[PDB]
RNA sequence: AAGGGCACCACCAGGAGUGGAGCCUGCGGCUUAAUUUGACCAACACGGGAAACCUCACCCGGCCCGGACACGGACAGGAUUGACAGAUUGAUAGCUCUUUCUCGAUUCCGUGGGUGGUGGUGCAUGGCCGUUCUUAGUUGGUGGAGCGAUUUGUCUGGUUAAUUCCGAUAACGAACGAGACUCUGGCAUGCUAACUAGUUACGCGACCCCCGAGCGGUCGGCGUCCCCCAACUUCUUAGAGGGACAAGUGGCGUUCAGCCACCCGAGAUUGAGCAAUAACAGGUCUGUGAUGCCCUUAGAUGUCCGGGGCUGCACGCGCGCUACACUGACUGGCUCAGCGUGUGCCUACCCUACGCCGGCAGGCGCGGGUAACCCGUUGAACCCCAUUCGUGAUGGGGAUCGGGGAUUGCAAUUAUUCCCCAUGAACGAGGAAUUCCCAGUAAGUGCGGGUCAUAAGCUUGCGUUGAUUAAGUCCCUGCCCUUUGUACACACCGCC
């Protein structure tokens, strides 16, 4: 359809409004520090942003 | 009686002194704008009652939106609501009015229980 | 201030950054002996050098690809224009590079060998 | 892709500007960031870069979520005919200060 | 599948031959038999609808309706 | 001018920081201004819990992480102006810097 | 089968329970157009899976191409695109139709060829992670033996949590794991520093005694980093260090390796993280622009939009919460925490002091805080002290259900949540069975974070109160090492 109806949907809060930054998932966000990053991805770079592990 | 006046003084009850007999949820609703969809659809039933012939129901007339709450003009309009799979006709009572369109057209049947199968052993 | 976002938010963006950064010279320096990523930040202007082991060859005609580079880092982050700077390194020791190493592995076994 | 003329020539000469360009992958982003003042949506630009790379006029880079359009030799002489342009003008990229 | 309802017709268009929507007459005089919209969107080039009961204008979009 | 700054130094690591707040002050006390002691704020530790598996299926074990981030506060005060007489910054990455002053 | 050692995912002695009742939640089954699906110690509050839309992958319908590139037709005498009205549509989808305007080379058609897919395949795979197995075990070289598969090394014994070490020794020299290591808690009146942490002293004050004290008592009242206009770091923070080693004494011990008791000491075993070889057709292609092969790709298994569902109930099961009360409930008063968060690239959405309105849920204006500067000295619960209740399904219990009032959102119905007044159901300690646990431990108790536009019965942590029992054993359930039997080797869930 035209514009009026193709993304007429508001999407301005809820989970289908934010993806991963990396993989742009939608399940198991991790939205704190403004993280937004999947947690799979998050167990990829967490060694790359600086998350290591002491306990 | 919706609220002990009648369906008369209902008619040309204005909205700005409806909410005060209405609940609190559909006080809240009215507060907040109608979109324009809602306001298509009371056009649109609005014309099919004016072309309705007289001493006669009018026209079904259908619609996905059941979270319409019942206004008191919309009174004896047939009105088509979507359960999921098709469209349900129903009447608008004069006892409806507070309660939203999609409880009467029900999202499921009723369960009829049979014979459990291979589970629960 | 308002303009300014908390420390930790801060903190978790420059390992953002980072972590994006290593991942874009990853998959862009591949075949040009991509070893890692160093940054250095300042207030005045940021500097990023990149660890490989060919240098002639990630440097494009007279610079070429490292001016393609910089240009894409300075628009994909919104940097100040100038602000950065970007350094090819040699590594030392590349066969101390388990990134480098791999690299070359996997070059070997898209080459056909056993 | 039914984009028409005018922003073709404007993304175009952005291209040809500098040596690259950065876009995100959104389909639906109302606006691409740069050339703010042209109102061109991104899924157009997206898609013009892919037939320039269908073309091999551009090589594409794919990070986590944004492409690295590199203009090639052949985007050179492309661009230029394209913008009716004599062989003086080159991007920022190839020639600098000489 | 077996989709209840039959493909949905696509239109295709009328495919008109040139247009010719004016005329002049006695060694040239110039006829707008053709409405003209008046705003500048959509400028004095462009000519409007010939409805039987409404003009619409191609660019400007809008509707002068003559009872 | 009389002018009285603030200096702050964070990062991730501890190292960095110590030989910045040391060799910072002791250019500083060569360079004869007197310090305000530096002070060590508490640290921010910033934990995340996070399921090692990618799927669910498994013995339910968590992988924590943690960043602790360290700031030091240094107030260099002079009896005359300071700015044009410290420069240099004498930076290591991987460590973050802000100047500011006692209006700011 | 024997011998030795070991474990609260085993037992003993106990504690708390579960299973008995209600509710929440996840599986199966039933129903459904659809109740998307995986997973069956090592699945069943798991997929960080607390779904109104989105999520969505399921169903009922409607659009768009977001089908590049190449070839050939097509066309500026129009390739083709958007759209007002009406019908039509759930729809103000020009989606289609009647009807004409308008964009202009960007498209259209067909042929190949893309491409995409939460489509399939984890029994094709990478990676991840779980399990074997957190037990202490594992391997190379050279040498010895055996025709060889293999064996010694890698052990009689003693010791340890530990093939941990001492000791013998056809072995020698090694290597990993364990250990060692890093964080953590416990002592540092030792050092450095402190207006974004305090203390002490002093000066203003304010109130009581003022009989009379007066350098009397209290102040989280104001000040002395306002720059000359006090000192100090114990309390707080975080760095550099120290400190504990079976070190000292007695005993046991081949008096070796070590073991028991005790003084001094803060501490004579703080919890974690990492964690070998080999393996599982263990789980994930529904995390990935990780991905092979197959399927679809224009009436779409792409994508978007509307709605419904994922909650649906004769029933079984799992983890939980609430309780069955007087060691209690209610009412009032008094009184102490610690992790840790707080305004955002897309992305809109912060923590909130204080003042006013309302009974409450909430609303109305002034601010603070991008933070040891404000919330906050986080005035928390439990508990403590007083009132009432009185052994009753009772003032325990609040499930189910009626009405009304607010919050968030585009939308609250299949009730989002919250608040008020109504009803008070089972439940009176729970069969056979079964879970976890040795000191700040179980358990009682609240508080942060995750998910959050709105939200916790879940989870991760934090703090408060705070124990009984035990310092053993192989009885069950298992594990390691040695010997032994084997007709097993997909390895006793075997073979026959
Ligand atoms: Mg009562
Ligand atoms: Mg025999």
């Amino acid at each position: 359809g035209h514009q009026q109806l193709y993304w007429s949907h508001p999407r301005k809060f809820g989970q289908g409004s934010r993806s991963c930054r990396v993989c742009s998932n939608r399940h198991g966000l991790i939205r704190k520090y403004g993280l937004n990053m999947c947690r799979q991805c998050f167990r990829q770079y967490a060694k790359d942003i600086g998350f290591i592990k002491l306990d | 009686t919706y609220r002990g006046v009648d369906l008369d003084q209902l008619l040309d009850m204005s909205y700005e002194q409806l909410m005060q007999l209405y609940s609190a949820r559909q006080r809240r609703r009215l507060n907040r704008g109608l979109r324009r969809k809602q306001h298509s659809l009371l056009k649109r039933l609005r014309k099919a009652k004016k072309e309705a012939p007289p001493m006669e129901k009018p026209e079904v007339v259908k619609t996905h939106l059941r979270d319409m709450i019942i206004l008191p003009e919309m009174v004896g309009s047939m009105v088509g609501v979507y359960n999921g799979k098709t469209f349900n006709q129903v009447e608008i009572k004069p006892e409806m009015i507070g309660h939203y369109l999609g409880e009467f057209s029900i999202t499921y049947k009723p369960v009829k229980h049979g014979r459990p199968g291979i589970g629960a052993t | 201030m308002a303009v300014q976002i908390s420390k930790k938010r801060k903190f978790v963006a420059d390992g953002i950054f980072k972590a994006e950064l290593n991942e874009f010279l990853t998959r862009e320096l591949a075949e040009d002996g991509y070893s890692g990523v160093e940054v250095r930040v300042t207030p005045t202007r940021t500097e990023i050098i990149i660890l490989a082991t060919r240098t002639q060859n990630v440097l494009g005609e007279k610079g070429r690809r490292i001016r393609e580079l910089t240009a894409v880092v300075q628009k994909r982050f919104g940097f100040p224009e100038g602000s950065v700077e970007l350094y090819a390194e040699k590594v030392a020791t590349r066969g101390l590079c388990a990134i480098a190493q791999a690299e070359s592995l996997r070059y070997k076994l898209l080459g056909g060998l056993a | 892709m039914l984009m028409p003329k005018k922003n073709r020539i404007a993304i175009y000469e952005l291209l040809f500007k500098e040596g690259v360009m950065v876009a995100k992958k959104d389909v639906h982003m109302p606006k691409h960031p740069e050339l703010a003042d042209k109102n061109v949506p991104n899924l157009h630009v997206m898609k013009a870069m892919q037939s320039l790379k269908s073309r091999g006029y551009v090589k594409e880079q794919f990070a986590w979520r944004h492409f690295y359009w590199y203009l090639t030799n052949e985007g050179i002489q492309y661009l230029r005919d394209y913008l009716h342009l004599p062989p003086e003008i080159v991007p920022a990229t190839l020639r600098r200060s000489r | 599948y077996t989709t209840p309802k039959k493909n949905k017709h696509k239109r295709k268009k009328v495919k008109l031959a040139v247009l010719k929507y004016y005329k002049v007459d006695e060694n040239g005089k110039i006829s707008r038999l053709r409405r003209e919209c008046p705003s500048d969107e959509c400028g004095a080039g462009v000519f409007m609808a010939s409805h039987f009961d409404r003009h619409y204008c191609g660019k400007c979009c809008l509707t002068y309706c003559f009872n | 001018a009389i002018h009285r700054i603030r200096i702050t130094l964070t990062s991730r690591n501890v190292k960095s920081l110590e030989k910045v707040c040391a060799d910072l002050i002791r250019g500083a006390k060569e360079k004869n201004l007197k310090v305000k002691g530096p002070v060590r704020m508490p640290t921010k530790t910033l934990r995340i819990t996070t399921r090692k598996t990618p799927c669910g299926e498994g013995s339910k074990t968590w992988d924590r992480f943690q960043m602790r981030i360290h700031k030091r506060l240094i107030d260099l005060h002079s009896p005359s102006e300071i700015v044009k007489q410290i420069t240099s910054i004498s930076i290591e990455p991987g460590v973050e810097v802000e100047v500011t002053i006692a209006d700011a």
